[PDB]
């Protein structure tokens, strides 16, 4: 059963990874209580597989808003230039 | 009882668990028995109609 | 738990006693449980002590 | 276990036919038979058997089940017979009791009989009934058992109702009554009754049925109509009984197996599109069972799914369907063989199909379709930077923009990713 294990570890890898992101950016947990509140479906499977897909699409919105921070700077370069006689 | 009453309630689920199980893969292979059953006579019931038809 | 899910599972529990030493327990309370850390620190004894 | 508790019950009764061994009031030539050869462990007994001839097993028991009437006495008299009549894997096999001198020995009985509907009469019935199929006599007529209340009142209420399932599964296996019953309205009631959310045992007891009926592939054909396969996956997906997921998969093979026609064959696609069933072989090929009966089904599910998507995962139907007007999240947005060699086909005549994808972008208001050409014509910039000023000279970027602003956000985000495509060196 280490396959479903495995699986277990890569969730907890996600999680600490949009923990990490989440804490550079300053943005709190709520962190009530109610700590009895625990189902056991299959269901929760394709739910992280979901959550993992939108941990990939905020990893490219990061990738990608590098490189446009780059361009960005290249172009204000340019702008920069543009100023003499 | 409650100790031998118990042990009776895990014979009966057992055998009725086994008894499921095994009897439902007898009624697939007995169905895939009766599959292969139309594959051998269409065969030979089509290998036959070649020189009934021919005679005729 | 056989009500929730009902697989035709009578969930018997029988008892059984055999040569395997068992484990010690003490329940603690808020006055008591550093308490019993101070003697497991140190050393946990017999069964039934 | 009720009616399994009324076996348990009258198992333990033998009834007093001794005091009656001769007598007109109850079994005067069956008591005979009774005495006569009792020991069924007994091969000499049940081969001897053949000197009745039938003449009072099954002639001289016709009309015995109505002959007595006494709650507390025919069930037991009717039980002894049955029971007798119930195992008989080589005492009577292929109908052994003929008894030639009359047709009325075997069907028309049922017709006095079936009321009262529980002590053990629609339940000796359902066991007539399980002398038909695999016996040495046919029903006489399908209106016999087709056209009658023992089905009906079990379509809904209750171990008599598991009892006559059980025995409605067994019973279709010969084509000849299998069709009749089902061209008739007996798919309706299979439907609805296994739609309706009850014990496991009874929908399982189902797709034992529609497994053994799609053993036909024109009966396939017929049941097209019906939408049995997504739905069996969705039960699938919320109800995993090791049985029953093997049997939906079962189903599912024999489907795949028959194949009327191709053009006919849409299934194919409906069974990904309706739901994705890779996506729960994704785990049930992790889940490891000693049937390599599973294995080698899911390999061969498997394998079709695969093959599935790559036909239905074509160019032309694609220009087809960004042509027609109405478009569809179809799998080929996601597929990158797609959008890494065959986007070029994009360009048609002086980049035609990107025109008119522009112009689709431009008029329709459909959020579904508009988010699907935003998203195709991202990945199409994704690849090509001729395309991609073609498309700053066309001024596309500004309706993507207007797109961003959109009523629905989930198409503003599918219009930022597809500016962000847009956006590469600029």
């Amino acid at each position: 059963f280490v396959n479903e294990v495995r699986r277990c570890e890569e969730m907890d890898r996600k999680l600490r990874f949009v923990e990490k992101e989440i804490r550079k950016a300053n943005i709190p947990i709520m962190d009530t209580g109610e700590n009895p509140e625990v189902p056991f479906p299959r269901d929760m499977i394709d739910l992280e597989a979901n959550f993992e897909k939108i941990e990939n699409e905020l990893k490219e919105i990061n990738t990608n808003q590098e490189a446009l921070k780059r361009n960005f700077l290249e172009l204000t370069e340019l702008k920069f230039i543009l100023r003499k006689t | 009882a409650l100790s031998d009453a118990d042990v009776q309630k895990q014979i009966k689920h057992m055998m009725a668990f086994i008894e499921q199980e095994a009897n439902e893969k007898a009624e697939e292979i007995d169905a895939k028995a009766e599959e292969e059953f139309n594959i051998e006579k269409g065969r030979l019931v089509q290998t036959q109609r070649l020189k009934i038809m021919e005679y005729y | 738990g056989t009500e929730h899910s009902g697989s035709t599972v009578p969930s018997i529990l029988n008892r059984m006693q055999t040569n395997q030493t068992p484990p010690t327990y003490n329940k603690t309370n808020k006055f008591t449980h550093g308490f019993q850390n101070i003697v497991d620190a140190y050393g946990i004894g017999t069964y039934r002590e | 276990n009720i009616i399994a508790a009324k076996a348990a019950e009258v198992r333990a009764n033998k009834v007093n036919w001794q005091s009656y061994l001769q007598g007109q009031m109850i079994s005067a030539e069956d008591c005979e038979f009774i005495q006569r050869f009792e020991m069924k462990r007994s091969s000499e007994d049940k081969q001897e058997m053949l000197q009745t001839e039938g003449s009072q097993c099954a002639k001289t028991f016709i009309n015995l089940m109505t002959h007595i009437s006494k709650e507390q006495t025919v069930q037991y008299i009717l039980t002894m017979v049955d029971d007798m009549l119930q195992e008989n894997h080589q005492r009577v096999s292929i109908f052994f009791d003929y008894a030639k001198r009359s047709k009325s020995t075997a069907w028309p009985y049922f017709l006095p009989m079936l009321n009262r509907q529980d002590p053990f009469t629609v339940h000796m019935a359902a066991r007539i009934i399980a002398k038909l199929a695999a016996w040495g006599k046919e029903l006489m007529e399908g209106s016999d058992l087709n056209y009658y209340f023992n089905w009906i009142k079990t379509q809904l209420s209750s171990q008599y109702v598991q009892c006559v399932a059980g025995c409605l599964q067994l019973m279709l296996r010969v084509n000849e009554y299998r069709f009749a019953w089902v061209e008739a309205d007996g798919v309706n009631c299979i439907m609805g009754v296994l739609s309706n959310k009850c014990g496991f045992q009874l929908q399982y007891q189902m797709i034992f049925s529609i497994w053994l009926l799609a053993f036909s592939p024109q009966m396939c054909e017929h049941l097209r109509r019906y939408n049995i396969i997504p739905v069996l996956s969705d039960i699938l997906q919320e109800s995993v009984k090791e049985k029953v997921t093997r049997i939906i998969l079962a189903a599912f093979r024999n489907f795949l197996e028959k194949s009327t026609e191709r053009e006919t064959r849409q299934e194919y696609a409906l069974a990904m599109i309706q739901c994705k069933v890779l996506k729960q072989l994704e785990n049930l090929e992790q889940q490891k069972y000693d049937d390599e009966d599973i294995s080698e089904d899911i390999k061969f599910l498997l394998e079709k799914l695969g093959e599935s998507v790559q036909d239905l995962s074509s160019f032309d139907e694609y220009s087809s369907e960004l042509k027609s007007g109405r478009l569809e999240w179809s799998p080929v947005h996601k597929s990158e063989k797609f959008w890494r060699e065959n986007a070029v086909r994009l360009n048609e005549k002086n980049y035609e199909l990107l025109k008119i994808l522009t112009k689709l972008l431009e008029v329709s208001d459909d959020p579904q379709v508009l988010a699907v050409a935003a998203h195709d014509v991202g990945e199409y910039v994704r690849h090509y930077p001729r395309g991609k000023r073609v498309i700053e000279q066309l001024g596309g970027k500004q309706l993507v923009m207007n797109h961003m602003h959109h009523e629905d956000q989930q198409v503003r985000y599918n219009a930022l990713l597809a500016v962000q495509k847009l956006m590469v060196h600029n």
